[PDB]
RNA sequence: AUGCUUGAGGUUCUAACUCUGGUCCGUAAUCCGGAUCGAGGACAGUGUAUGGUGGGCAGUUUGACUGGGGCGGUCUCCUC
RNA sequence: UAAAAACACAGCACUCUGCAAACACGAAAGUGGACGUAUAGGGUGUGACGCCUGCCCGGUGCCGGAAGGUUAAUUGAUGGG
């Protein structure tokens, strides 16, 4: 399956490349979600009468990313919520409920890719490695 | 509290009962009561599909709650009550809101009894909680398989579980089947035993009392003509003649039946 | 019923044939699915039973052709 | 051997898929469908192809002679 | 035309089944099992109770194992036209 790309992937993501791919790969992540798209023999023709106005903005949006992940480092915002220890709390600590207690302080931060299976991830090639303190 | 009856008839003697009388001698709590007709062991199609069923007292399902999911309001235990539904007691619970609701009768508990579920619950034989919060080594019934979908594994009389392990996101029970299986540390459970554990020293005497409970008579394949049974025929008394096998051809001495890919990943270590 | 909302596959019937070539009647049927399609035209997942080459077809012609046809065959989605 | 086409096991991930798990809505509703959360997870499951198993079920076969039939013997050829 | 010594039975034992259970009826959806959860449910045999229930795993079945041999669809090296 010939798709070009719109964003960036981790691997095989050249934002234009001609990419073969299994159909899986597409049709359930790439195209629904919005990173690539079919290789019409026209969509090849239009990504380019739209790739000067579309790396700029993707470049922007990469660039209000390093921004709001530098800005926003330094924060040790504490949780008001009842707990019984510090990792064993009444409730859950996790990223479920963490948006509105970094929103409070600055940026909304939605929350998408926090990951903790708390390094928050925003981009393929930004991320911040925040650290949340909570009193128990 | 098990009582031998004297032979005073025929069908008397051998009766062994299980006499409770710290059961309620009352009616039960009717909000909490529900019809419940009878099959025979019957089909929506009216076909039987599950044999030996048949004929018992008539029963109102009592709605025992097995997602005990209250959690922080305490509970007064305030009695215990005969289920003809199940081979445990049930104690009717009385919230401190007054809302009343009832579970599977712990063992020692007893009317007047404080039972509460949470994540703080105190570490006693009647209270709920994740399995997260309860320590290795803890007897449990009444565990959870999937978070809400309540109370499902040890509910018959004397049942527990053993819990043997914890690791990351699972716990590991040992059940007792003797199976090992893992179970999420988030599906809620009750320390401690299911009372009634000497039902089963309760023994019937006779042919009338497997009927009161609903059971109807089983003929033996051996029994039958071959039209009927896969044992049937034979001059005189034979035995099955061949490998014993259901009525429907399936070998009975061994042969597991087991076919659940789906879910072979929860079972630790296996046994029946 | 076994029928593929894209192409239209139904079962068919045909025999078993055995070494000895004792024929027996039986079907064949079409390799269905449900799939949910992203519309992005509706911002909506349409779930679909399709037959694997029904779905090989979207891959050709696109959820927005094969929908149109849908709604000309008059069954809905 | 930097790098390169692609087989087979394992471990992760989620996004297909599954849920006879929670919540919301249609909605006056234990069906259903949609949304969402959770859990599995490319497994399971289904189609198709294929090996095994399979009296659970089906269609059938299971010779003739013969001092009745069965049992035993015989069945073609050569010589008296 | 058979009321029995037959069937059932309480009790016993073996075996299967971790729950969307095994199993059963249903092309399926679904339903029973069961609004039950291994002290439960199914199948099999024996048949209150008392004393007991010995030896054989070669055959067949079932259970467990997987070093080796053999082995399907498939793939298509090579050879011959
Ligand atoms: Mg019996
Ligand atoms: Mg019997
Ligand atoms: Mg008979
Ligand atoms: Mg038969
Ligand atoms: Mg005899
Ligand atoms: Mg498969
Ligand atoms: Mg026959
Ligand atoms: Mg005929
Ligand atoms: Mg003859
Ligand atoms: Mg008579
Ligand atoms: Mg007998």
């Amino acid at each position: 399956m010939e798709v070009i790309l719109l964003e960036k992937v981790a691997n095989l993501g050249n934002l234009g490349d001609k990419v073969n791919i299994k159909g899986g790969y597409a049709r359930n992540f790439l195209l629904p979600q919005g990173k690539a798209t079919v290789a019409t023999a026209e969509n090849v023709a239009a990504f380019e009468a739209r790739r000067a106005e579309l790396e700029k903005a993707a470049a922007e949006k990469k660039a209000a990313a390093e921004a709001r992940a530098a800005q926003l480092s330094e924060l040790v915002v504490t949780l008001g919520a009842h707990a019984g220890d510090e990792g064993k709390l009444f409730g859950s600590i996790g990223t479920r409920d963490i948006a509105e207690a970094v929103s409070a302080a600055g940026y909304p931060l939605e929350k998408a890719e926090v990951r903790l299976p708390v390094a928050v991830h925003l981009h393929t090639d930004v991320e911040t490695t925040l650290k949340l303190i909570i009193v128990a | 509290a098990i009582v031998k009856c004297k032979p005073t008839s025929a069908g008397r003697r051998f009766v062994v009962k299980v006499v409770n009388q710290e059961l309620h001698k009352g009616a039960p709590y009717a909000p909490l009561l529900e019809k419940k007709s009878k099959s025979g062991g019957r089909n929506n199609n009216g076909r039987i599909t599950t044999r030996h069923i048949g004929g018992g007292h008539k029963q109102h399902y009592r709605l025992v709650d097995f997602r005990r999911n209250k959690d922080g309001i305490p509970a007064i235990v305030e009695r215990v009550e005969y289920d003809p539904n199940r081979t445990a007691h049930i104690a009717l619970l009385k919230y401190a809101d007054g809302e009343r609701r009832y579970i599977i009768a712990p063992k020692g508990v007893a009317a007047g009894d404080q039972l509460i579920s949470g994540i703080g619950a105190p570490i006693k034989a009647g209270n709920s909680m994740p399995l997260r919060n309860i320590p290795v080594g803890s007897t449990v019934h009444g565990i959870e398989l999937k978070p809400g979908k309540g109370a499902q594994i040890a509910r018959s009389a004397g049942a527990s579980a053993q819990l043997v392990a914890r690791e990351g996101a699972y716990v590991t029970l040992r059940l007792r089947s003797g199976e090992m299986r893992k179970v999420l540390a988030e599906c809620r459970a009750t320390l401690g035993e299911v009372s009634n554990s000497e039902h089963s020293l309760r023994s019937l005497g006779k042919a009338g009392a497997t009927r009161w409970r609903g059971v109807r008579p089983t003929v033996r394949g051996v029994a039958m003509n071959p039209v009927d049974h896969p044992h049937g025929g034979g001059e005189g008394r034979t035995s099955a003649g061949r490998h014993p096998v259901s009525p429907w051809g399936l070998q009975t001495k061994g042969k597991k039946t087991r076919s659940n890919k789906r879910t072979d990943n929860m079972i630790v270590r296996r046994r029946k | 019923s076994r029928v593929c909302q894209v192409t239209g596959k139904g079962p068919v019937t045909g025999n078993n044939i055995s070494h000895a070539h004792n024929k027996t009647r039986r079907r064949f049927l079409p390799n269905l699915q449900h799939h949910r399609f992203w519309v992005e035209s509706e911002k909506r997942f349409v779930r679909l039973r399709v037959s694997a080459k029904g779905m090989r077809i979207i891959d050709k012609r696109g959820i927005e052709a094969v929908l149109a046809d849908l709604r000309a065959r008059g069954e809905k989605f």
